[PDB]
């Protein structure tokens, strides 16, 4: 019925696959849905077996839209070697800075999620699923509550589900401001009722997760693409793009560029065709200084013709291209990153503890001027020494887009030394 | 002594028999006590922990963690702003400045008549529309001082 505001982000696909209705800004409801085949490949993988499932999950190359790039097949093949129960969950967590990507399917087209949730989990074998979503996504939220009443009212959940004798009910939880619960193992602690804390793995989740049971958490966007694979088969999806790092892309481009929002290509598109071809160029037409990957990675004018796909020299990620231009402050870029991760940290690890509080706490003084000779020293050693003894993927990173700052412009950093 | 009004009971009971085990639904309840009051109540967070059948100490850990939640401050309308590094860049404090001529405050303080509280908040995942703001549930681009007094003016 009626949902929270939500802004209207731009969208533009080339594939017209996970926004061929995402690419309008409103919610669409089942039977809109229905219209365009939904659904259908939910009722053609019932009549599949699991393993037949899984092989064409693999056999597309599917890998993990979350943005470590995890082969998704794989992943499901190492939950099905370990006894039952199984749980699937759905992580919509999506709190990266500069990401925004799965906000639009479960906003504007929450089936294709639904239908892809449901797929997997009778892959699996998984009778009972989640999506956790932020608590920032108060629309998204009631749009999910309101999309599963009505799958259920249509027979696409419960009990005995068209007649397969498959059974799924899909909790739906929320957040409550923690980017550290987008980590798969903490989005577990929190659904067990808990703080976010990080586990030390292995095991990964498909071994031990929820009630230390075999668990798949995957990604919004990897779940929206299960849909097509049924629907196609792998071998027509595996035609699009690059035959190695295949399928549609969602690419979340924000800052400084004329059309922000986000666009469906293939992962053979560059970097620059990103910004310049799809995004519009640069507001006031002015030169690209860098591109951050989320909180992850920074690139250089001179790293613009890479692929955006999961290969060694590609730009990997979430697809997240937040645009800086030639007057942006490349230290005050950097203590905005810096911040992040000192308010995000879980405090678990020592060096993460209190790494991502003096990396802030200094940065700031270096960018207010107030840093003494040592402070600038302790800067450079604590950015350098956030990593050990981490147990998950923040501490190890929380350093790494500082650092490539530093590498990439010494002479803006130099500035600030003077 | 404190008790839950029956409405907002019932509804925490609801998410409680929501999820497989009690446990699960804290962070659901947390959210409904916060828009109940403005605020989570201390004195709330005792009978919260035993309709989960939590220890007392269990809740107020995750009170704590969740940033989302609230202790001190009571607010009818919290007004969420994106500090992160797209926002800021696109014009965060434009959006802040805009505020304080309009409300009078700055992040982290409330109004007098309790109606409005500026939280400064991390990314909030729309970032193309930057610079980002709630409104409690509502989700907005900041465009310009005239544009923000007509959205404020919604809210009574
Ligand atoms: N979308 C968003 O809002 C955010 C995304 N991220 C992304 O998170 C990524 C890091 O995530 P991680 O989970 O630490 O990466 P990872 O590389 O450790 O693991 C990726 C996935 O593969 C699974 N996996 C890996 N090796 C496995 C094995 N041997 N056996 C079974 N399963 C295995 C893991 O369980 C996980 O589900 C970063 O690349 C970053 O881009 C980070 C923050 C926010
Ligand atoms: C600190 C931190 C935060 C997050 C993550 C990692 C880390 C280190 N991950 C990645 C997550 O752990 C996991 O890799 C994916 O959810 C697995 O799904 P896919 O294989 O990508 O489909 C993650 N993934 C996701 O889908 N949404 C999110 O919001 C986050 N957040
Ligand atoms: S590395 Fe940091 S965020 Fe991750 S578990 Fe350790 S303290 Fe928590
Ligand atoms: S940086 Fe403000 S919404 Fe992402
Ligand atoms: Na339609
Ligand atoms: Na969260
Ligand atoms: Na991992
Ligand atoms: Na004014």
């Amino acid at each position: 019925r009626s949902y929270p505001a939500i802004p209207r982000i731009y969208a533009e696909t080339t594939l017209n696959m996970l926004l061929k209705r995402a690419k309008k800004p409103r919610v669409h409801s089942i039977d809109e849905y229905l219209k365009d085949g939904g659904y259908q490949a939910l009722e053609k993988a019932l009549n599949m077996s699991p393993e037949e499932i899984i092989d064409w999950v693999d056999k597309s190359t599917l890998r993990g839209r979350g943005g470590a790039g995890f082969p998704t097949g794989k992943k499901w093949k190492f939950a099905v070697q370990n006894p039952g129960p199984r749980y699937f969950i759905c992580n919509a967590d999506e709190s990266e800075p500069g990401t925004f990507k799965d906000r639009i399917i479960i906003e504007r087209d929450p089936h294709l999620l639904i239908e892809g949730i449901i797929i997997s989990s009778y892959a699996i074998g998984a009778n009972e699923a989640y999506i956790y979503i932020r608590g920032e996504y108060p629309a998204g939220y009631y749009i999910l509550r309101d999309a599963i009443e009505e799958a259920k009212k249509k027979g696409f959940l419960g009990k005995n589900i068209l007649g397969s004798g498959f059974d799924l009910e899909i909790y739906v939880a929320r957040g409550a401001g923690a980017y550290i619960c987008g980590e798969e193992t903490a989005l577990i602690e929190s659904l067990e009722g808990k703080r976010g804390h990080p586990r030390l793995k292995p095991p990964y989740p498909v071994q031990k997760g929820l009630w230390g049971k075999p668990t798949v958490v995957n990604n919004v966007e990897t779940i929206a693409n299960v849909r097509f694979i049924i629907s196609m088969g792998w071998e027509e999806y595996r035609y699009i793009g690059p035959s190695d790092y295949a399928g549609p892309k969602l690419f979340p481009v924000s800052g400084k560029v004329k059309k922000p929002g986000v666009y469906e290509l293939p992962m053979n598109t560059t970097l620059r065709e990103v910004i310049f071809k799809y995004a519009g160029g640069t507001l006031g037409n002015k030169k690209v200084k860098a591109v951050f990957s989320g909180a992850l990675d920074c690139f250089s004018s001179e790293e613009l013709d890479i692929p955006m796909d999961y290969s060694p020299l590609g730009f990997g990620g979430t697809g997240t291209v937040i645009v800086l231009t030639e007057e942006d402050d490349i230290v005050e870029a950097a203590l905005k990153i810096a911040e992040f991760y000192e308010h995000e940290t879980c405090g678990q690890c020592t060096p993460c503890r209190v790494g991502c509080y003096e990396q802030a706490n200094l940065l700031e003084k270096i960018y207010k001027g107030e840093a003494t000779e040592q402070d600038w020293e302790g800067f450079d050693f604590v950015n350098r020494n956030i990593q050990p003894t981490s147990i998950c993927g923040l501490g190890a990173v929380a350093g790494r887009l500082i650092r490539q700052t530093l590498e990439k412009f010494p002479e803006e950093w130099e500035k600030y030394r003077k | 002594e404190f008790e839950f009004p029956e409405e907002l009971k019932t509804k925490l009971q609801e998410h409680i028999n929501y999820f497989p085990k009690k446990r699960q639904a804290i962070l659901l309840c947390l959210h409904e006590i916060q828009n109940y009051y403005g605020y989570i109540p201390p004195e709330s967070l005792k009978p919260l922990a035993d309709m989960l059948e939590l220890p007392l100490n269990h809740v107020e850990g995750v009170v704590a963690f969740y940033d989302m939640f609230d202790r001190e401050d009571k607010a009818k309308y919290r007004i969420r702003v994106c500090v992160s590094i797209v926002c800021h860049l696109m014009g965060t404090n434009k959006l802040l400045k805009a505020l304080e001529n309009i409300l009078g405050i700055k992040p982290g303080e409330v109004t007098p008549d309790g109606k409005f509280k500026i939280v400064p908040v991390q990314c909030l995942g729309a970032c193309s529309e930057a610079p980002v703001f709630m409104v409690n549930d509502d989700e907005y681009k900041f465009e310009s001082e005239v544009q923000l007094n007509e959205i404020l003016s919604r809210y009574t």
